[PDB]
């Protein structure tokens, strides 16, 4: 449990932030998408295409 | 006896930008890659939809 | 690497007479490491 | 000249797999919405004068 | 009681002086009894022709049988006579003949170096006799894998280029080889302005110059003629070769990269990256504890019997990657984990492991550089590639700049997403497909 | 060493999809495998949000 | 002006318990450091032959100080070396190391040397890696030859082979391991050698930490040379084979005319493809045989004893041929046809051979380190020189003729249907 | 030492002959769960350890299978239960720290 | 056996109407289920494991 607390764990994670936060848009954006989620598609400039 | 071994000529094969053998491919290693793989993204943007 | 000194997978062939010359010894050796 | 399109295509967004992947989910939300309009209007403009939404303005009340 | 950092101070500057015909004459003074010396040539089969390939080594079996002054036996006698080592090699840009003897018998030395670089016979009936010999040698190396491997590498790497080409030659240009091609070869370039004069050991580096004004003055420099040589760019493929030839009790594999070449700074992190991977034999002691997850991986399953690293640097291109030898049916398990550990670094590499890369390139830097032979290897390659001689203290401090931050960045600008030049020789039935391979140079997750 | 090779279960698709040594060059004759487990798969998922109504 | 400093010289010191510590601070950016040990192949006897082997090869295994995890990874993250380099007499553990980290590799040296727990799951995972370290050596014809050929010269003592016997593969066992270790590795026969590193704090490691008082004294198992033969009929292309008699032991007078007399017939080439113009052995042989061949003379010289003769590589079928004609080539010079130049030029071989040997750190320290067992001084080169000097024309030709005269032994490898006997010589 | 010792003692021979392994002829360390750590301390026993082991691991599953259970003159007295493994698996476990501490670094 | 006992009180409460005292006895037999599966059980594990010197 103890095991990944040192020096080079920290390095670790400092590598793959950049990785893990891209892979969270990747996943935002796609579930914003899938869905239609209007919430967030009206801020969108070129997808407002709703006409309430 | 191996070192009588060449290698055939692709030149019916290379992409022009990989035609001249005095020329680095470097220069175009970027676009290369990024053509056939603009080709797969497209693909996943059409199959996405 | 380890190593075995005497001159003072299919390895080779050593044919001509150029290649032969420093083949034969001239006390074993026995050296391992790491 | 600088490197051909494809080649700053290749270094910005395609070299990372998660920037590949960014590229896509983001090519593929506008890809719908000028798709379906496009696509939407070659339907109606072919079938002008047909359709219940081109003729929908003389019954309105 | 003195510190790693001022021993590196200690090490005696590289005096360098030039004669009027361009031929450049370096020495590194120690306290030694005895010494070493010998000609840098900036000559060798990236210069030849597909014609003339093998021109250079044809020449070397020349060099010592005989001149105008000593024919024959005569050379041979006075190298022999007093205790001295005469020896030279060729690469694919470098040629080199150095003499090792007495600190006392450097004027002799420099005097049989001179009228062998510059007064070589060439007698007829000795080039029938090197015409059978070299191909007995072509024979003797189709038998060592390693040997046929590299070639392979080069010539699927630079195909279509003169760094394809063999050092040796092929069998057919040894057969028909003249000895106008050979002479053409010499007075084309064996010139004063690409030779470098290096010696190391007991001297001053007076007494070095003047022999060299002495021996090396009736030399033609500095304007030849209108026929300079001048090394164009080489092509590099990512392409495959695969020699199957299932007789053979293990497999032969050499994949790599494009380098960058002899004069680029990104040599010293490339080195540090290698030397993490390292190298490993089934010979060695550490087995499952080794540091390289590589080694420690091939020792405890058994994936290999051995594997190295390597970057291979010429003018301006390179080969940079690995090489090993394995049972046949590991070698997609040696493939995956080699690859694993490029993009583990490319990605992902940590602190303490770079530092370990680091420490173990100080040692092979100082350890190699002990005795006068290597180093004056090290000055007449270093003339000829650098254009100077580089002090230790200088790789250090290139070395110490390395850190985690440049192994990412310059493993992925030679390695992430690279199509390498792959060379298979042996029962390669499990050699992965090219496209496999080429996939193996990028992660998804990443 | 090797996690899709000895994984009990992705060393089955691995030695299916993945691994399996085919030949050359089998033809466009050979699609109709896989094209038969796609209609398959496709008569399955469309027949039962059928017996949703049916 | 770019001169080098000014040279240190060497400290040297015996310690009363017998140790010997010999140090040179040459300011280089390396330290080295090496335990030399009179533990060599010769002090296993017929009970625990291919111990030294497995010791020699158990370097790495846990200690009392440093587990075997620590030792490999300790080392390596220094960049560091530890090897270890047997001979038939000696074994040297060896460490390597940048000047900033010799505390740290000392340390370990010294677990490996004085605390080895040989732990009986860690040697019976080692025990294979003996198969593979004899067959890695073994397919180098010279290797088995001369395996054989002191095999067949002595009875006892030398005769051990450098390599563990197949019988033994698994069957030494740690105890035998320990006992090798408490009887061999103690005060009175070994030598602590450094590079790159003071003469105070050897000493003070030699004094807290090397004075282990003696398990076995210093054996009076002498040699005992007795001649034979020893031939394998295997499918090897070529014949390698091996002529030698009893010769002289090490830094008597008499083993400097033997060497002279190595150099008088030829031992390894000079120049790169070189006809071998002043090897009296090569050119003798040459005259009645012209297919491929080698020929080299023989020098091994040890404690209380030495082999000289000559080795040769050849053609199954001219085999006989090489043989005689090398042989004969020695009686020659043993019947007083030798030159005063031929001597020189040999002497200069030799002299020149010997400076060129210890140029390196590897060299120097190898040389030092079997000159404080051997002799227990030093013996600086300038002297080397003038006992080579001092050899005459004619301890030269007595060295030949003992070698004619001697009784024989042999070792030879190969299709051997063409290859003499003794007694055919 | 003291009285109260005894006690913790007494509770923990309590415990002892309450877990009945020590019924099936089995000690402590036989019923030990074999994880990494413990499978390379059983690899490093002794032949003799090792067989004592696998007998009496076959007995208690032998009895296991017949519902049954050795009688109490053979059963495992509690003063004479031997920790032949703890030894073993205390410096597995030592090796793994070491090779867990070195990979923070 | 607790988890079985407090099980079968679940049981019992589940076919009850939701009234007094049935109210209270399904909270406490609630909370006893994942309080025996949480903290408990692994708390009786370690103590077993103190008993026997280890
Ligand atoms: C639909 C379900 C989707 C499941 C996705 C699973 C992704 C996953 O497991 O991550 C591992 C995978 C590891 O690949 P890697 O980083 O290149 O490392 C290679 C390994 O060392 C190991 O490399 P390797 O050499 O052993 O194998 C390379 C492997 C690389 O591909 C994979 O391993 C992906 C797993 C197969 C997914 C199949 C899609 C359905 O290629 C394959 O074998 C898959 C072939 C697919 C056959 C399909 C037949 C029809 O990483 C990802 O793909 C994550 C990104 C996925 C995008 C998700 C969108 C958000
Ligand atoms: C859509 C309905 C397709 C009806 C069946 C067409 C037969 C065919 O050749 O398929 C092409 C295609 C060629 O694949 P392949 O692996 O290169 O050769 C397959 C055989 O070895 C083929 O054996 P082969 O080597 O003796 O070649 C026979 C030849 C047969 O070619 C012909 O008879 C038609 C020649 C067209 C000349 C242009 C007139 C306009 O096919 C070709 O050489 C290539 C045809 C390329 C299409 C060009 C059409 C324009 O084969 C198939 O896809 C078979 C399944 C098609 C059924 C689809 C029904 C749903
Ligand atoms: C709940 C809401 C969740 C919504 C999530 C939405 C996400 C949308 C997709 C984005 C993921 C992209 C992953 C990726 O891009 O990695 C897949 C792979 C890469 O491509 P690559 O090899 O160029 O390497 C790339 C090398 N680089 C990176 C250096 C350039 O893509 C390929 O290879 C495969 C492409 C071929 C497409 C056809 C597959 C479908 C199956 C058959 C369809 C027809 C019959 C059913
Ligand atoms: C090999 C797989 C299958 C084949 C070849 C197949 C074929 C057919 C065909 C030809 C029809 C006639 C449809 C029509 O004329 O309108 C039909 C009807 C139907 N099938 Fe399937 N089917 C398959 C699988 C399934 C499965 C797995 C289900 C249920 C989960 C299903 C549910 C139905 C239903 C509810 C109907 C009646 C609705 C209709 O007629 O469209 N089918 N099937
Ligand atoms: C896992 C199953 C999710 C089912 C959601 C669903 O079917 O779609 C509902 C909304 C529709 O978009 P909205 O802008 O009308 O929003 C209307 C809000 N009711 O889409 C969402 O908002 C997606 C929310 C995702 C959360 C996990
Ligand atoms: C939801 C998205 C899932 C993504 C999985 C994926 O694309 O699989 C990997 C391959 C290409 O990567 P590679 O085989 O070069 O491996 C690279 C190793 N570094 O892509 C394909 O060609 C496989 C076809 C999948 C059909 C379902």
């Amino acid at each position: 449990l103890t095991r990944f607390l040192g020096p080079r764990y920290r390095q670790l994670a400092r590598n793959w932030v950049p990785t893990a936060s891209l892979w969270g848009a990747v996943g935002a954006v796609g579930l914003v998408w899938a869905t239609d989620w209007r919430l967030i598609l009206d801020w969108v400039p070129y997808i407002n295409g709703k006409f309430k | 006896s191996h070192t009588d071994i060449k290698v055939p000529d692709f030149s019916d094969y290379r992409r022009p930008e990989v035609l001249d053998s005095t020329k680095s491919s470097k220069e175009s290693s970027e676009a290369r890659k990024g053509f056939s793989y603009l080709v797969t993204a497209t693909t996943t943007v059409g199959v996405a939809y | 690497r380890g190593v075995a000194g005497a001159l003072r997978d299919l390895k080779r062939s050593v044919l001509c007479r150029e290649s032969l010359r420093g083949q034969a010894a001239g006390p074993l050796v026995a050296s391992v490491s790491l | 000249v600088a490197p051909t399109l494809t080649a700053r295509l290749y270094s910005l967004l395609f070299r990372r797999t998660s920037t590949f992947a960014l590229t896509i989910v983001v090519g593929a939300l506008f890809f719908e919405r000028a798709f379906d309009q496009g696509a939407d209007a070659i339907y109606e403009h072919i079938n002008e004068g047909k359709l219940w939404k081109h003729i929908k303005h003389k019954y309105e009340n | 009681t003195a510190t790693y950092a001022q021993a590196l101070q200690s090490v005696p500057e590289t005096q360098v002086s030039q004669l009027d015909n361009g031929l450049r004459v370096a020495s590194e003074q120690s306290s030694q009894p005895t010494c070493t010396v010998g000609v840098w040539i900036d000559a060798g089969s990236r210069y030849e022709s597909e014609k003339n390939n093998g021109a250079g080594y044809f020449v070397e079996h020349l060099a010592f049988k005989g001149t105008k002054n000593r024919p024959g036996n005569a050379l041979e006698k006075e190298v022999e006579s007093m205790g001295a080592h005469l020896n030279a090699y060729s690469t694919r840009e470098h040629t080199a003949y150095y003499i090792k003897a007495l600190s006392k018998d450097l004027p002799k030395a420099v005097e049989l170096l001179a009228d062998i670089v510059q007064n070589c016979s060439l007698e007829d009936s000795q080039i029938e006799k090197e015409r059978d010999v070299i191909l007995q040698e072509l024979q003797e190396n189709d038998t060592s894998m390693r040997d046929v491997v590299f070639n392979y590498l080069h010539a699927t790497a630079f195909q279509g280029t003169p760094l394809a080409q063999s050092v040796e030659g092929p069998s057919e240009n040894v057969r028909k080889l003249s000895r106008a091609d050979l002479t053409e070869y010499l007075s084309r370039h064996y010139k004063a302005p690409r030779m470098v004069l290096a010696a190391a050991g007991g001297l001053e580096h007076r007494q070095l110059l003047d022999l060299a004004q002495k021996h090396f003055s009736g030399l033609s420099g500095t304007y030849d003629e209108d026929a300079v040589p001048t090394l164009s760019p080489c092509r590099f493929t990512g392409s495959q070769i695969c020699h199957r030839e299932d007789g053979l009790p293990l497999a032969h594999v050499a994949i790599a990269v494009e380098g960058p070449g002899w004069a680029h700074p990104d040599n010293v992190a490339l080195q540090v990256a290698n030397a993490i991977i390292g190298h490993y034999d089934c010979t060695y002691g550490g087995g499952a504890h080794l540091s390289s997850p590589l080694a420690s991986i091939a020792a405890t399953n058994k994936l290999c019997q051995s594997f190295q690293t390597f970057n291979i640097c010429y003018a301006d291109t390179g080969l940079l990657g690995a090489h090993f030898v394995c049972d046949h049916m590991s070698i997609d398990d040696m493939m995956f984990v080699l690859q694993g550990q490029w993009m583990r670094l490319c990605t992902s590499a940590t602190e303490s492991e770079v530092l370990r890369g680091k420490n173990l390139l100080r040692n092979a830097l100082v350890s190699h550089l002990d005795g006068t032979t290597p180093v004056c290897e090290d000055i007449g390659r270093s003339l000829l590639t650098y254009g100077r001689r580089i002090p230790l203290a200088e790789w250090e401090s290139r070395i110490a700049e390395v850190d985690a931050r440049v192994v990412r960045e310059v493993c992925s600008k030679y390695f992430y997403d690279q199509c390498p030049a792959v060379a298979g020789f042996g029962p390669i039935e499990q050699l992965p497909d090219y496209n496999r391979i080429r996939s193996g140079m990028f992660w998804l997750r990443f | 060493t090797n996690i899709r090779k000895s994984h009990p279960l992705m060393k089955i698709v691995n030695n299916a999809f993945i691994d399996l040594p085919a030949p050359s060059n089998i033809s466009s004759w050979w699609n109709f495998g896989s094209l038969l487990g796609i209609c398959l798969i496709l008569q399955i998922l469309t027949g039962l949000f059928l017996a949703m109504h049916y | 002006a770019g001169v080098p400093p000014h040279p240190q010289d060497l400290e040297f010191t015996r310690l009363p318990n017998g140790l010997v510590i010999a140090s040179l601070e040459n300011y280089a950016p390396a330290s080295r450091i090496g335990l030399f040990i009179k533990a060599g192949s010769r002090y296993e006897n017929s009970n625990n032959l291919g111990t030294s082997h497995l010791l020699r090869l158990a370097s790495s295994l846990t200690t009392k100080g440093a587990s075997s995890f620590k030792i490999t990874r300790g080392i390596e993250a220094v960049g560091g070396k530890l090897s270890v380099t047997s001979t038939r007499e000696n074994m040297a553990y060896t460490v390597e190391c940048l000047r900033d980290d010799v505390d740290i590799l000392m340390e370990f040296l010294l677990n490996v040397t004085t605390a080895p727990e040989f732990r009986r799951w860690e040697v019976a995972a080692l025990q294979p890696q003996l198969r593979i370290d004899k067959a890695v050596a073994l397919q180098n014809p010279q290797a088995h030859v001369i395996e054989n050929l002191h095999a067949a010269a002595y009875r006892n003592a030398l005769a051990n082979s450098l390599y563990c016997p197949d019988y033994r593969i698994g069957k030494v066992t740690p105890v035998e391991l320990h006992d090798y270790v408490q009887n061999h590795f103690t005060s009175a026969r070994m030598a602590l050698i450094g590079l790159g590193v003071s003469h105070p704090v050897l000493k003070q490691v030699a004094e807290q930490f090397l004075n282990i008082r003696g398990g076995l004294g210093l054996s009076g198992a002498k040699a005992k040379y007795h001649g034979g033969e020893i031939r394998e009929q295997n499918g090897d292309s070529l014949v390698h084979a091996a002529l030698v008699a009893e010769s002289a032991a090490i830094g008597s007078a008499e083993a400097n005319a033997f060497s002279v007399l190595q150099h008088v017939l030829g031992a390894g080439p000079h120049v790169k493809r070189g006809s071998n113009a002043t090897s009296s052995l090569y050119q003798a042989v040459a005259k009645g045989v012209h297919q491929p061949f080698d020929v080299s003379a023989f020098n091994a010289s040890y404690s209380d004893s030495g082999l000289f003769g000559f080795y040769t590589i050849s053609q199954a079928a001219s085999a006989g041929d090489v043989i005689k004609a090398a042989y004969n080539q020695v009686k020659t010079i043993a019947q007083g046809n030798l030159s005063n130049p031929d001597v020189q030029a040999a002497k200069n071989k030799l002299k020149a051979g010997y400076l060129m040997s210890v140029e390196s750190s590897e060299g120097f320290l190898d040389e030092v380190g079997s000159q404080a067992l051997a002799a227990g001084s030093y013996t600086p080169p300038s002297t080397v020189l003038q006992q080579i000097d001092a050899v005459a024309d004619a301890d030269v030709i007595n060295a030949a003729k003992k070698f004619v005269s001697g009784r024989k032994s042999m070792a030879a490898s190969g299709n051997l249907g063409h290859t003499p006997f003794i007694d055919e010589l | 030492v003291s009285a109260s010792s005894r006690w913790l003692e007494g509770i923990r021979k309590w415990y002892y002959n309450a877990a009945g392994f020590n019924k099936l002829g089995l000690m402590r360390d036989d019923t030990i769960h074999e994880n990494d750590d413990v499978k390379e301390a059983i690899r490093r026993l002794p032949e003799n350890l090792y067989n004592d082991r696998v007998f009496r691991i076959k007995r208690a599953l032998d009895l296991s299978m017949r519902q049954q259970i050795l009688p109490k003159e053979q059963w495992t007295k509690y003063e004479e239960d031997k920790s032949y493994l703890e030894p073993y698996l205390k410096e597995v476990i030592r090796e793994r720290k070491e090779r867990e501490e070195w990979a923070k670094k | 056996w607790a988890l079985v006992a407090d099980l079968l009180t679940l049981t019992w409460i589940g076919g009850q109407p939701v009234e007094h005292p049935y109210i209270t006895i399904g909270q406490l037999a609630s909370v006893l289920y994942f309080l025996l599966i949480l903290v408990l059980m692994p708390t009786a594990g370690t103590i077993e494991n103190k008993l026997l010197k280890w």
